[PDB]
């Protein structure tokens, strides 16, 4: 289902796609998962740390 | 990990990767084929080592 | 500067060895009129005291025999 | 009031001076290292991967 | 101590009966004040900002 | 919000009281970054009362982990809402879900 | 075999007011991607544009706060500012004026007119009234520069003791939001191994592309003068 | 001003050696190492002109996988010898060398004919080794004028030799942390850089930034 899904929004349905190198400009030798995460900033801050 | 993939990455070999075959005349002309995308990674090619 | 003090520790057979006679150098040169033996290259005494362990221009024998020498000079001025 | 000057003396006191850095549990004495310390801007200490 | 004594009978700026023990904002930390609250005793005369 | 969740997102986000939810259905009133007033329905309002349900919100109070819990509200001037429906959001929730 | 040939504007193709495809052609095989990814890094973090920086409410102490009658608070309010595109002509620094009231959406259109302004997004919505009596009035200082300066990074920056009420906001002065960039064959009279490098450029609309990509060549070929001299 | 850009100060040019020099430009805005070291390597390593060896026709020999004996190794490892053959070439784009020799012992780059208008570089270089005093080797190299490195692979009597026409023969780059009144984001460039001894390494940058900035100077603004 999530790779119907991805064939619906016309995404590769493998998942991962080709990227290039923002420095260099040049394309990574293999495809790379790309996709989005829920990321989550935890309460163990550096500034309440140092 | 990532150091142990990326030389493991770089020192493998492929069987027909871009480039194979061909004689260089050492190290130096390995990085230059390879940074001009004249050549993958893995080309078995015959360089002089000193 | 130093990054590695393996050259040292060959000429002074030890390490043990190595950091004290270091301290003692490093301390003739930080409190003290003592000037170094080597350019000094904007380092710190610890590491002109390393450097200057690593060239042999100082050892403990090296030291003592120097101690010797201007404290018999300093104890000539007798008048 | 952290003038522009005292940073140019910490980049001179800190040239060739050791800190050692520490993990607790130090379970053995690798646990315990020094380094010379390179001025960052962060708050989180920039720890070498080999090490 | 002596010494500051003589810095006193130099200068003349006669030390207070009073030291400091003001609230300050702690070091690193930098916002805006959002809110302030002001419990006065019983009794005690309430300042302008109560 | 989370683009991939699971379900559990509406009851964790209405169970915790961290979210204005309408006791009566009715229509919005007034909404305003400090308060809700709602106009309750005919049906469900009961005789002698004047029918209105007003909800203050909590605006940049201390959690007790020194974060902020803001009430933020959800729903526009005149839109209906019902009986449930969640009317402010909370801290890490957005549109009655949990976002954290 | 020692000369090269050398790219011209050929085409920008308007797909979008915020929207282009620059064409770059001719370009000798290996200079489309070195040109291409040079222009993008220049483009991407290089290029100047104008930013909300101050914000003054007329009510307001702070931004942990709200008005009456307006939906937001003023924290969203200042993040709804914070996406004002905006384009100033001949200034580097021009106080716009927002006075509104009544019910409504108080969108980027009811900014007071200046003469060297120029509001992109008139439908941008700022914040809302939901009373009829009420009423907001700001003065929102629009700035030049290039990047992005927190508000951290500026609250040094202070002649005298900035007033009570003056709200910083944290400028993304860049215009571009996101540059591609493809490199395609081309056909040039008699030769078959010339590129053509199609820049696809998406913007807040407060930057020409034709002049953005002169803004950029211009920064690689006076970065460069460090190098052709080498001394 | 927000056009105002900080352009490198300290330039602190290294000569390892004669043909192998570490540039160090400082500061650079921040990002702008990447853009610079990365415009400039693909151009020295790909779009630089310069004159190579790039077919050889030996006399004896048919393929590069014949055989020839009174020479010390394969027809191969002369290739391989002929390919690293530093040579400059003042009026044409083409000139054929001539290599006769017989005898015992190496035959240097001092060996090939002298044309009046070749250079080579190193006259020193060891091509092949001959070692029965009755064999010779004779051939006709053929040094031709390009950019970049050309593969004899794409290319397909003569033995075609890879022909690297770019005068570097390495070019890296780092980008490091740099410092200017406690702005620490600025970059630091240090380029590495070994040429076959044709041109200095300065002046391998020098042409690589002279050809960038006159792609570019069609959009710049004086």
């Amino acid at each position: 289902e999530i790779k119907e899904l991805l064939k619906l929004g016309d995404l590769p349905t493998s998942g991962q796609i080709r990227l290039y190198d923002g420095r260099t400009g040049e394309q990574f030798e293999r495809p790379v998962t790309v996709g989005y995460m829920y990321m989550l900033k935890l309460n163990h801050l550096v500034d309440d740390k140092m | 990990q990532d150091v142990v993939l990326g030389l493991y990455y770089m020192t493998r070999d492929c069987v027909n990767a871009k480039g194979e075959g061909m004689v260089l005349t050492g190290p130096k002309e390995a990085e230059r084929l390879y940074r001009s995308g004249l050549a993958s990674l893995h080309a078995r090619v015959k360089v002089r080592i000193t | 500067a130093r990054v590695t003090v393996q050259d040292a520790v060959e000429k002074i057979g030890n390490r043990f060895d190595l950091v004290l006679v270091a301290a003692r150098r490093a301390r003739q040169m930080q409190v003290g009129g003592k000037d170094p033996l080597v350019p000094e290259e904007n380092d710190k005494t610890t590491v002109i005291a390393l450097r200057e362990i690593e060239e042999g221009l100082i050892n403990n024998q090296i030291l003592d025999v120097r101690e010797r020498q201007e404290q018999q000079e300093q104890e000539a001025a007798e008048l | 009031r952290e003038e522009a000057v005292v940073w140019d003396i910490l980049d001179e006191v800190i040239r060739e001076h050791p800190v050692l850095l520490n993990r607790a549990p130090t379970l053995h004495r690798l646990g315990i290292q020094a380094f010379e310390p390179v001025l960052i801007e962060g708050k989180a200490i920039q720890l070498h991967p080999l090490v | 101590t002596p010494e500051e004594k003589l810095l006193r009978a130099i200068f003349g700026e006669k030390a207070s009966d009073v030291k400091d023990s003001s609230l300050r904002v702690p070091n690193g930390v930098s916002g805006t004040v959002i809110d302030v609250q002001v419990f006065t005793r019983d009794g005690v005369e309430k300042d302008k900002r109560a | 919000k989370p683009l991939v969740g699971t379900g559990m997102e509406r009851a964790v986000a209405v169970d915790s009281g961290v979210t204005a939810v309408a006791k009566r259905g009715g229509v919005v009133q007034y909404v305003d970054a400090s308060r809700i007033v709602i106009k309750v329905n005919e049906d469900e309002m009961y005789p002698g009362e004047a029918g209105i349900d007003i909800y203050n919100l909590t605006k940049y109070t201390r959690s007790n982990q020194n974060t902020c819990i803001n009430q933020m509200p959800c729903v526009s001037l005149g839109e209906p809402v019902e009986r449930g429906d969640v009317l402010a959001d909370g801290p890490s929730t957005d549109l009655g879900e949990l976002a954290l | 075999v020692t000369e090269f040939l050398k790219p011209r504007l050929v085409d920008i193709e308007q797909v979008s007011s915020t929207h282009a495809k620059v064409t770059l052609e001719p370009l000798e095989r290996g200079f489309g991607h070195t040109l291409g990814n040079a222009l993008r890094r220049i483009l991407l973090s290089s290029m100047p544009g104008c930013a909300v920086t101050e914000v003054e409410i007329d009510g307001v102490l702070h931004e942990y706060s709200t008005k009456e009658g307006v939906q937001e608070d003023i924290l969203e309010i200042l993040l709804n500012l914070k996406g004002l595109a905006v384009r100033v002509q001949g200034k580097d620094e021009v106080i716009l004026t927002l006075n509104k009231s009544g019910i409504g959406p108080v969108t980027a259109a009811d900014i007071t007119h200046d003469g060297d302004v120029e509001i992109v997004k008139p439908q941008h919505v700022i914040c809302h009234l939901t009373d009829e009596n009420a009423s907001i009035s700001m003065r929102i200082k629009v700035q030049r520069g290039r990047g992005y300066v927190p508000a951290s990074t500026r609250i040094h920056s202070e002649e005298d003791e900035r007033p009570i009420g003056r709200l910083l906001v944290d400028a993304c002065y860049s215009p571009v939001e996101r540059i591609a960039y493809n490199v395609e064959a081309a056909r040039v009279e008699q030769r078959t191994d010339l590129d053509k490098l199609v820049i696809e450029m998406e913007t807040n609309g407060t930057i020409d592309p034709e002049e953005a990509i002169r803004r950029a060549a211009t920064i690689l070929a006076e970065q460069l003068e460090a190098f052709v001299d080498l001394r």
